[PDB]
């Protein structure tokens, strides 16, 4: 059935024509979606942002100083997406999918776009039962139902990770005493640290379990 | 609006030249009824487009030095502080008001520089060296560059020799 | 050692002081060193203390 | 000679653009201006967009004018590693400002690179 | 009143000078009569210093610049709208707007003759027959009645099949691209199951 | 090439086109 | 014609008021930036003003 209908894909080109401070502007590519992936041909990947009548503002995933005046741009079609699914459990992942720990690619995983909207008023119902942080500040005065938003502010050295760290290695202690449906699965975005502060955290969950 | 396919139009692609040497035999004695009108073209002098805020922008001056004193025909000196494109940023040293659009910028030659020697002591100068006492010009002395670089590590040592300022609070 | 936009007075006693304590050492004794100094200090243009 | 040889465009203090008539170089590579006083280096930040780049200087850019040849050097600024380089004292484009005489490099290393992986984080306390 | 459609749709403020330089010389039917008149302006600013000195000089003033244009444009290929263009382009000191106006009329010209310079890159040199036949291939591709001329290029590297270049969109009907997806589509679809 | 100079024009004016769309319309016949 | 001197006075010909005008600025292109030391209603774009 593939190669039955098999239609030649056609690639739309476009030329860099200034590049800095990782914003490539990019002549062409008249087809390119607002948001979509774009692909640089010294492999670097991108993101078409703002969609101007001459050119294309491109964000840069990845080092600027591969691309010159004149690369190829090649749009990829598709909006942003990473590999979700069971298969990202364990694992140490990039800003986008792309797994850093040195373990192989993701297997058992599925794409997905990163910009989805939001559940609206008829997929939502009340927010009745409680996730435990384990802290027991939290837990008594401050209580958390699963469907929560709960913002963690704070000055600079206090214990604002400490508490997202219990939260998350609790939910290990929990998992183990309930059923299969009512398990707590953790994902830890860390944004703008040092790889030395999440080498310590990966380094913490694997000793610990969680 | 590419590149490429503006360098490609360097190259002749007419091959029918009626107005080429229609024009050709009458732009002469066009330019020669509008002379008097035309200010003489400039290239190694500057003429100043615009002066406001005590910067004059300057046009021409094409092989002026960065941060070089230029000198406008007013008598008022300044200094080429940006080099761009098709223009000149002179920072002017002294009132802008003596400055016109169409003035004559005069290169000097020579990076920002005051006179410097045993001749300047004694006297009170301005901030360009010019002085204003009035006992005349700066004589025995030589003319050396503002904007010299500091001495490195290798060319300093400790210092050792106590430098009194005469005041007691200080001094002790 | 970087010194990146610093006093260069510091600099000159940092390598004098490093000197007289052996951990440079001048001359043929130069790779029994502990210490190596990169400076680009205060009196430089922004381009060399940007990269310094 | 032309080609990987460009002209200095615009002076705007510390930043330098160059104009390149075919061949533009890398961002953060290294460009040599000849004629200067001193040894002026700069090293590329931008693509400006027409065949210009614009460049952050290591010296003074006092002196240029604008049409000074720029060399390209094809790579960013290297310099000496190695234990030659210890008891001597570097500045920022790694010449000797010691007056020992030159560094005994043991190789000479581009200043630009990319940080450890993930993989390589060393983590004890 | 009204005024006939451009082909394509382009960037502004001197290529929306082009535009409407197309859309009165497209009523007038002179559309390739003013077009080499407007090479010969780049001509002209080639072998002349003081024509391009109205047209780079700041200094030069606006009256004079533009009563040098009209004193030279005299019914001589004047097709009274290269000649009332120079009086409003000298009017605002925009005749150094000539080389990028010309280089928009163009690619206003070619969407006009039903032309694209294609390229082809085939992995041998071509039969008469795949070369008639990968014309027909090629004219899915352009979607009006447009002819297509090409550059036909040399590359062993593709396993037979040919790559399109439209330069501004690429088409890849080569086999080496087949076998790639191919093994994509298969060496994914084995891990669904 | 001498043409560099002419290859970027600069305009005093946004509007530009308001000019020339009032002298090519009634340019033609 | 040529233009008149920074902080050069200008009149202005034929306004309710006299206004006079007080040369700021050379903006280019045979422009001056003046700040006027009357109100400017009633101004009209080509009112011809004499340099003094
Ligand atoms: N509950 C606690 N009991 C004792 N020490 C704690 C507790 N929580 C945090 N700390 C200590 O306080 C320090 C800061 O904790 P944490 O890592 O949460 O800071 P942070 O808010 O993330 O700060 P930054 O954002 O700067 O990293 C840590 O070194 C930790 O050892
Ligand atoms: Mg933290």
């Amino acid at each position: 059935e593939w190669e039955k209908s098999y239609q030649p894909p056609v690639i739309h080109l476009g030329r860099v024509l200034s590049v800095g401070d990782g914003i490539a502007r990019v002549y062409g590519l008249k087809s390119v979606q607002a948001g979509e992936l774009v692909c640089f041909d010294s492999g670097v990947k991108g993101m078409a942002l703002n969609l101007q009548a001459d050119h294309v503002g491109v964000v840069v995933f990845g080092n600027d100083s591969v691309i010159h005046q004149g690369d190829l741009v090649y749009r990829t079609g598709q909006i942003v997406n990473v590999p979700i699914g069971p298969g990202t459990l364990g694992r140490v992942t990039d800003g986008l999918g792309q797994p850093i720990d040195g373990k192989g690619p993701l297997t058992n995983v599925r794409s997905s776009l990163v910009e989805v909207k939001a559940p609206g008023i008829i997929a939502r119902q009340s927010v009745r039962e409680p996730l435990f942080t384990g802290v027991k500040a939290v837990d008594a005065l401050v209580p958390i139902g699963r469907g929560q938003r709960e913002l963690i502010i704070g000055d600079r050295q206090t214990g604002k990770t400490a508490v997202a760290i219990d939260a998350i290695i609790h939910q290990k202690n929990c998992n183990e005493q309930v059923p299969k449906a009512q398990r707590v699965y953790c994902v830890y975005v860390a944004v703008g640290q040092k790889r030395s502060t999440v080498a310590q955290l990966v380094k913490l969950f694997t000793q610990t379990g969680a | 609006a590419d590149a490429k396919a503006l360098d490609e139009l360097r190259k002749p692609k007419f091959s029918s030249k009626y107005l080429i040497q229609h024009v050709s035999q009458k732009l002469i004695p066009a330019v020669k009824e509008w002379e008097k009108s035309y200010q003489p073209p400039v290239i190694h002098l500057g003429r100043v487009l615009s002066v406001g805020d005590g910067i004059a922008r300057v046009y021409g001056l094409k092989s002026v030095q960065a941060g070089e004193l230029v000198c406008f025909d007013s008598g008022v000196k300044g200094m080429a502080l940006n080099l761009q494109a098709d223009h000149v940023g002179v920072v002017v040293f002294g009132n802008d008001s003596v400055i016109h659009q169409g003035d004559l910028v005069y290169r000097t030659g020579q990076i920002v520089n005051v006179p410097i020697g045993p001749g300047t002591l004694g006297r009170v100068t301005d901030g360009l060296g010019q002085p204003i006492d009035g006992k005349g010009p700066l004589t025995n002395v030589r003319s050396s560059l503002v904007e010299v670089k500091a001495p490195g590590i290798i060319a300093r040592q400790s210092v050792r020799e106590p430098l009194f300022t005469g005041v007691k609070a200080v001094d002790a | 050692f970087a010194g990146v936009g610093e006093r260069t007075r510091e600099g000159n006693d940092l390598y004098r002081e490093m000197i007289e304590s052996g951990v440079i050492k001048l001359g043929a004794e130069r790779g029994n060193s502990k210490c190596t100094l990169v400076y680009g200090q205060m009196n430089e243009p922004p381009g060399a203390r940007a990269r310094v | 000679p032309a080609i990987d040889a460009g002209y200095v465009s615009q002076v705007i203090g510390p930043v330098v653009d160059v104009r390149f008539d075919g061949e533009l170089p890398s961002i953060l590579s290294s460009l040599e201006v000849e004629g200067h006083s001193v040894r002026l280096v700069l090293e590329v930040a931008q693509h400006m967009g027409d065949n210009t780049v614009r460049c952050i200087a290591m010296d003074s850019t006092d002196g240029l004018v604008r049409g000074q040849k720029v060399v390209d050097t094809g790579s960013p600024i290297k310099v000496p590693v190695g234990r030659g380089t210890l008891g001597r004292i570097m500045n920022v484009i790694g010449e000797p400002v010691d007056e020992q005489g030159p560094i005994d490099a043991a190789d000479i290393w581009s200043i630009h690179r990319e940080a450890p992986e993930f993989t390589e984080q060393s983590t004890e306390q | 009143l009204k005024l006939p459609t451009a082909p394509l749709q382009l960037s502004g403020t001197s290529a929306q000078i082009a535009t409407l330089l197309w859309q009165v010389a497209a009523k007038e039917n002179q559309l390739d009569k003013v077009q080499d008149e407007l090479y010969q302006f780049i001509e002209l600013f080639k072998q002349h210093s003081e024509l391009r000195r109205l047209a780079t000089d700041p200094f030069v003033p606006t009256l004079v610049r533009t009563k040098i244009i009209s004193s030279v444009l005299k019914d001589s290929g004047a097709s009274e709208i290269t000649k009332k263009l120079f009086e409003a382009l000298a009017d605002e000191g925009a005749l150094s707007a000539l080389l990028e106006v010309t280089v928009n009329y163009e690619e206003l010209m070619l969407a006009h003759k039903k032309e694209v310079y294609c390229t082809v890159i085939t992995a041998e040199p071509l039969d008469k027959l795949e070369r008639v036949e990968l014309t027909k291939k090629a004219e899915k591709f352009v979607d009006a009645g447009f002819k297509l001329v090409m550059q036909e290029k040399i590359d062993k590297k593709l396993l037979g099949g040919f790559v399109i270049e439209f330069s501004d969109r690429r088409v890849d009907m080569s086999t080496a691209k087949k076998v790639e997806e191919f093994n994509n589509f298969v060496n994914k679809l084995v891990l669904s199951i």
